[PDB]
């Protein structure tokens, strides 16, 4: 919904990540960050009627993920990506 | 199809473009997404695509960086294309242009490019060049390595490098730091004067090579000192790619004759080789001056010339000649005539509105502190021209450098780029400049949008419905294009013509008794001619003639010498006004307070049809006026204002604002007293009762009410 | 041309004026053509340098030589008569001049149709629509009009068809047609280079136009028309025929179309001088500038002068207050001199007209000045119904309209007033047309709503202040 608020997109994108609880930041077009507890709704802070978001995990998980020597290669769950379909 | 005329950018961002939305919904692209844009010479760039309530739906907005990278210009034509394949990066390698990096030395990444693409996720290709703002100074850099390509999307995990020495500019690459559209503050309608006149003929010469219809050929731009009268004509050339010819008086008039005239007439023919070609003329009283006021045989040769040249532009396709002077009467006036210099415009002093942009123009490159308010210095600035906000700036900087650089200590050729990076201008920096500077436009008039809104006049509820209907009409549906004001003073005459000029975004022109006096005095009545020149270019404009009968009464009022009803200046007033008509946007109010004595031929008709009287106000209309004048400041609640409006039964508006003032004045005493209270209380106003008095006696107001009854 | 001989230096100027009379003798006949003369040979009291002065001498010199000369006239160019020195007017020389001034309204439809000869217009192109619409507009002007609304049927349709060449097929020419759109658009861009001066032309206005004052149309016919349609009577019984009339009244009643009425049917030019032209010749010490208005009407001849506002030389001098002396001033002075020396066998007859009557210079009102007096009134009952039906003349009226029901209403409406009601009736019947296809007459319903906006100009006490003067008048 254009009045939707933040927290139904963190909601949406936990539910798609392969790891729904792992902490995540959504930073949107305008250069301003998302905050998921912000009662701020969509057509209020310029996603409507469409936009696109850029997805970045926390710093702290991505400093133990560096550290481990692990690669983020895969950000969605199997369960979504089986049914990828391809722009043209 | 997919392809839109390129418009001035909005958001000064050099890595977004803004399209309107209904474009974006064709070609199926969101807030945010990464497109290419296609320009000529098979060159293109790639950025960010937002929308917003003002752009064309056939045009896209981009500033003059990515004009710049596609090699296009203002009304040129280019393909969007999305790429949501677009990568992030991993390596980019960027260096700076040599050309802007000179005497500033340091660490580069980390005071310009580091914080510029910082979690800004831009998109970057291979040959871009973009700027970076900061440390007063403008560095701009070119990409010449990118691990992906041609293309990518920066990220916080991508190597940013930066090393060898800088590149030198090639011949084909302007530089960002040249005069451009976004340069220019305030006169933004000038210049969009100047665009529908000039555009055309530079950017499509082939629509006029075909006809035998020249385009306008001079154009004349006045106004004070330092207002931008060779920023628009080089900002217009730079923009549209035309040669730019730069000529001033004192450089012809330096030398001898033969030589003199030799170098005015070479310039012309250097202007038709390189056309389409401006040839910007400066100070023209001073190469063209009135020959009558001269006998010198230099610069009545000279004025000749010019005018010979003039006249040889129908042959010299596309060379269009600008001048700038002082003001339009100070030229000789053989180069008004049709044809040469038949358009002007009037460039003015920018208002609170111009000046603050113009602030902001001159501080791009300077890093502020927090406690630097732009608005509040432009509100002080009154009288200042582009040309003094620029020195503003200027001292500031000078200050603020002085006192850090105290600190910082660094002698040499160059300056690091660090600790230029931690210099900030604060309040106290511009406060100081403001002190220093003296503004160079003091004496001439301003005009400017009021301030004066309909929520600061208390009652009069149906004049200002009239109002509102006499300049609604003309523009919804012979209209009248002007009102006379009487009745006794002080009840709102001046502020009905500034409310109606400030609701409706136009300027206001005062026109005040020691004006209209010291024209007559003078015998310069003519002066009335330039007062009605500037609300027509003024427009749109409410031209308020006050104290219309300041003359008469000058003149003995009731008693008389060799004059009565009308004078000079009057008679100019009614010249200018029978030539006027509704569609020029100017609306002419009056006022005075002795309508029995004015000279009747304002009111015939096509001239001050509209007659509106205004009455002292009635009861609520009281409690009205002293509400408006005590919404800027505390009041206690034991204050009863409809108390004091039913004892102030003949007191006028301008008597209740004394009444105001008085007791404000007393609540100051009060609080500077006990601080050695925060708010107005009713002993405030008991003791001002007990100084103010009604201004207009009961006699005063039969005389309006039977000139009222006479009229209807 | 001036300014050109003026850029050379000194010698250079001189020889040059000279060469061109040689050659003019050598290929005689000819022509030589000077413009802007006041530029060339400006006034010697008005300028300074030595080489100016030589060049009004070098020139004055040379147009005595045309008696020598065989075969060669000069004409020269310039924008104001009196910029000029004055010996290149004396006897000799420019003993000859034309005022060529502005073409009128049907000049200017003219000059459109001449810079149209080549064009092909369309059904819906108007060119004397376009005429009335270019007020101010000098033939440099129409020819730009023609010109871009060609140019706008070209790129319309060749640009879709040929290539940035030379040479366009004959068929594909004369297949484009210019529409009024076109000419519109040109319009639009077109701004008129002569739009403050006077335009001097014969009017359209005829008697028919006028609702009303049967006997003052008449009068005017007796007082313009007899005087040379029947001078034998005139000189048989030694009369004098009157040089002008004044007329006064409350403003809006018809005194234009009365000046225009009969310089219509005599076939005669219409000069329109207004009060600000007198009020700015006395502030400005220009009174000779009357010379000028006076001299217009006699090469203008046959013509009506019509002053405006004759009430504005009192009123600068006080109108209601004043001092304690008469109205007589530079420039009522100046007017009185020309009018007593200008002879009646030029066929220029001189119209005043004064919304305050009361205070207009006696002198003006003596024998062979505006000696005559006419009242013009509002318009009465069947005056008043007389200007409805005029002004509806164009445009079909319902049958639901009672115009002597408005008449009978509009008490307090002038004809000016009356014209509103009927043209904003129409406006309002065209209005519901146009909305018709998104009616062929003016309805009951239009003239109502127009009456919700139209407003009497002319107040109660304005009207008894004319009335008493007329009755004072007897
Ligand atoms: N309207 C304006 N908007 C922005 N800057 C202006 C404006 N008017 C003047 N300036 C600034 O003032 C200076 C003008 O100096 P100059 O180039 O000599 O032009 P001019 O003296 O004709 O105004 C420049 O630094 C210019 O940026
Ligand atoms: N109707 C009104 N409402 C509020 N204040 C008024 C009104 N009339 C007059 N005043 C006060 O009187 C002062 C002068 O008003 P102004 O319009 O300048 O008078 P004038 O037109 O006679 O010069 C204003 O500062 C205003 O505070
Ligand atoms: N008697 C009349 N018959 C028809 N129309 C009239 C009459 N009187 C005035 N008008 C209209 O009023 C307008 C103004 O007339 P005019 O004589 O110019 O007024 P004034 O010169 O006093 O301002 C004219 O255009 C005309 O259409």
């Amino acid at each position: 919904y254009a009045r939707e608020r933040l927290g139904a997109v963190y909601g949406f994108v936990r539910e798609a990540l392969q790891s729904d609880w792992l902490p995540f930041e959504l930073l949107a077009s305008g250069g301003q960050k998302l905050s998921e507890d912000e009662n701020l709704a969509l057509n209020e802070c310029g996603l409507v009627p469409s936009a696109l978001l850029t997805f970045s995990w926390d710093m702290a998980v991505l400093e133990d993920i560096k550290a481990a020597g692990a690669e983020p290669d895969s950000i969605l769950k199997p369960e979504l990506l089986s049914a990828i379909e391809k722009l043209l | 199809p997919n392809r839109l005329i390129v418009d001035e950018a909005i958001n000064e961002d050099n890595s977004v473009v803004s399209l309107s939305q209904p474009k974006m919904d064709e070609l199926q692209l969101f807030r945010g997404d990464t497109v290419l844009l296609k320009g000529k010479k098979r060159r293109e760039a790639v950025c960010i695509v937002l929308s917003d309530d003002t752009c064309s739906d056939e045009k896209i907005r981009m500033n003059r960086v990515v004009r710049n990278n596609l090699r296009v210009r203002l009304g040129d034509v280019i393909s969007i294309q999305p790429c949501p394949d677009v990568k992030y990066g991993k390596r980019i390698h960027v260096l700076p242009i040599d050309d802007t990096v000179e005497g500033i030395t340091g660490n580069l990444f980390e005071v310009y490019l580091k914080p510029y693409f910082l979690e800004a996720y831009r998109p970057i290709r291979k040959g871009d060049i973009f700027l970076v703002r900061g440390g007063m100074r403008a560095v701009e850099f070119k990409v010449v390595e990118t691990d992906p390509s041609p293309y990518c999307i920066v990220a916080p995990d991508t190597v940013i490098h930066c090393e060898g020495e800088p590149i030198k500019r090639e011949d084909e690459e302007e530089s960002l730091n040249e005069v451009g559209y976004d340069d220019i503050g305030g006169c933004r309608k000038q210049l969009a004067q100047i665009k529908e006149m000039v555009e055309l003929p530079l950017r499509h010469p082939a629509l006029f090579k075909a006809i035998g219809v020249k385009p306008p050929r001079g154009i004349l731009l006045y106004g004070p000192p330092g207002t931008g009268k060779t920023l628009i004509a080089r900002a217009v050339a730079n923009e549209t790619g035309a040669f730019f010819f730069l000529i001033n008086g004192p450089e012809i008039m330096s030398k001898l004759a033969g030589e003199s005239e030799s170098n005015l007439r070479k310039a012309f023919e250097e202007a038709e080789k390189n056309a389409p070609a401006i040839i910007f003329i400066d100070e023209l009283d001073a190469i063209a001056p009135k020959r009558e006021k001269t006998h010198g045989e230099v610069e009545r040769r000279i004025v000749s010339q010019l005018l010979t040249l003039m006249d040889g532009l129908k042959q010299r396709a596309h060379v269009i000649v600008m001048a700038a002077t002082n003001r339009p009467n100070s030229i000789d006036p053989a180069l008004r005539r049709f044809g040469r210099f038949d358009r002007e415009v009037d460039i003015g002093i920018p208002d609170a509105t111009g000046r603050l942009e113009i602030l902001q123009i001159h501080t791009k490159n300077m890093k502020l502190a927090d406690d630097v308010d732009l608005e509040q210095v432009a509100n002080e600035t009154h009288g200042h021209v582009g040309a003094d906000l620029a020195a503003l700036c200027s001292e500031a900087a000078l200050q603020a450098i002085r006192k850090k650089m105290d600190l910082i200590d660094l002698e040499d050729e160059t300056i690091d780029a660090e600790v230029m990076n931690s210099l900030a201008v604060t309040m106290d920096d511009f406060r100081w400049a403001l002190s220093q500077s003296n503004p160079s436009a003091l004496r001439e008039t301003v005009v400017e949008v009021p301030q004066v809104t309909w929520e600061d006049i208390g009652g009069l509820e149906d004049v200002k419905r009239e109002l509102q209907e006499l300049v609604q009409y003309p523009v919804e549906h012979t209209p009248s294009k002007g009102v006379l004001f009487y009745g006794p003073p002080g009840c709102g005459k001046t502020l009905l013509a500034k409310a109606i000029a400030n609701e409706c975004q136009a300027n206001f022109i005062s026109i005040k008794g020691p004006e209209l006096l010291t024209m007559w005095f003078g015998e310069s009545e003519a002066n009335v001619r330039e007062i009605f020149d500037k609300a027509r270019q003024a427009a749109p404009c409410v031209l308020f003639f006050d104290e219309l009968d300041s003359i008469a009464k000058a003149r003995g009022g009731n008693i008389g010498d060799g004059g009565g009803a009308a004078d000079r200046v009057i008679n100019q007033i009614l010249t200018e006004m029978d030539g006027m008509s509704t569609k020029k946007n100017v609306f002419i109010i009056g006022a005075t307070n002795r309508p029995d004595i004015i000279d009747p031929a304002i009111l015939r008709p096509g001239r001050l049809d509209q007659l509106i009287y205004i009455p002292l106000p009635d009861e609520k209309s009281r409690v009205a006026i002293l509400k408006a004048n005590l919404r800027k400041s505390p009041v206690a609640k034991d204050v009863d204002l409809e108390f004091l409006a039913k004892m102030t039964n003949g007191f006028s508006g301008a008597d209740l604002t004394e009444i105001c003032q008085r007791a404000c004045k007393l609540a100051i005493r009060e609080s500077i007293e006990s601080e050695i209270v925060p708010e107005i209380r009713r002993d405030h106003f008991e003791e001002a009762m007990r100084f103010a008095r009604r201004s207009v006696s009961d006699n005063d107001i039969r005389k309006y009410e039977m000139f009222a009854q006479t009229l209807q | 041309n001036g300014p050109e001989i003026m850029s050379k230096l000194a010698g250079e100027s001189e020889s040059n004026l000279r060469k061109a009379f040689e050659e003019a003798e050598k290929n005689a006949p000819a022509i030589i053509f000077i413009d802007e003369l006041d530029a060339i040979a400006p006034k010697r009291e008005k300028t300074h340098g030595e080489v100016e002065r030589r060049i009004v001498s070098q020139l004055l010199t040379l147009m005595d030589g045309l008696k020598q000369r065989a075969h060669v006239i000069v004409m020269a160019a310039t924008n104001r008569p009196n910029s000029i020195d004055p010996a290149l007017r004396r006897f000799g020389r420019f003993d000859r001049e034309v005022d060529i001034g502005i073409p009128d309204a049907t000049g200017r439809l003219e000059i459109l149709q001449i810079h149209t000869k080549n064009m092909k217009l369309a059904d819906d192109v108007d060119l004397e629509q376009v005429a009335n619409e270019t007020h101010g507009h000098v033939g440099a002007d129409l020819a730009a009009l023609c010109s871009e609304a060609a140019l706008q049927a070209i790129r319309k349709k060749m640009d879709l068809i040929d290539l940035e060449d030379e040479t366009i097929d004959a068929e594909v020419m004369n297949s484009l047609a210019v529409t009024m759109d076109d000419f519109r658009w040109a319009l639009s861009q077109s701004n008129p280079s002569a739009l403050r001066e006077t335009v001097v032309e014969v009017p359209q206005v005829t008697w028919e136009d006028i609702g009303g004052l049967e006997d003052v149309k008449r009068e005017l016919q007796e007082l313009v028309q007899y005087p040379v349609e029947h001078p034998d009577k005139f000189l048989k019984f030694g009369m004098t025929p009157s040089k002008g009339v004044l007329f006064y009244g409350p403003p809006g009643c018809g005194k234009t179309l009365l000046a225009k009425a009969i310089a219509n049917e005599c076939q005669a030019n219409f000069i329109s001088i207004k009060g600000p032209e007198l009020l700015t010749m006395w502030f400005g010490e220009s009174e000779a500038n009357v010379r000028e208005i006076f001299d217009k009407a006699r090469q203008a001849a046959p013509c009506v002068l019509f002053f405006d506002e004759l009430d504005s030389i009192a009123k600068a001098r006080g109108g209601n207050i004043g001092d304690g002396g008469g109205a007589a001033d530079r420039v009522i002075n100046q007017i009185l001199t020309e009018m007593d020396g200008m002879s009646t066998k030029k066929n220029v007859f001189i119209i005043g007209a004064t919304n305050r009557p009361d205070i207009i210079d006696p002198a003006i009102l003596r024998p062979g000045r505006l000696d005559q007096l006419i009242y013009i009134p509002l318009p009465d009952e069947k005056s008043r119904v007389a200007i409805l039906k005029a002004n509806l003349r164009k445009s079909p009226v319902a049958k639901d309209v009672d115009l002597e029901f408005l008449a009978k209403m509009t008490n307090g409406f002038s004809g000016a007033d009356l014209t509103e009601i009927c043209q904003r009736a129409c406006k309002l019947a065209i209005r519901e047309s146009i909305e018709s296809e998104i009616v062929p007459e003016i309805r009951r319903d239009h003239f109502e709503e127009a009456m919700r906006f139209a407003r009497r100009s002319v107040s109660d006490n304005d009207i008894r202040k004319y009335e008493m003067f007329a009755q004072t008048l007897q």
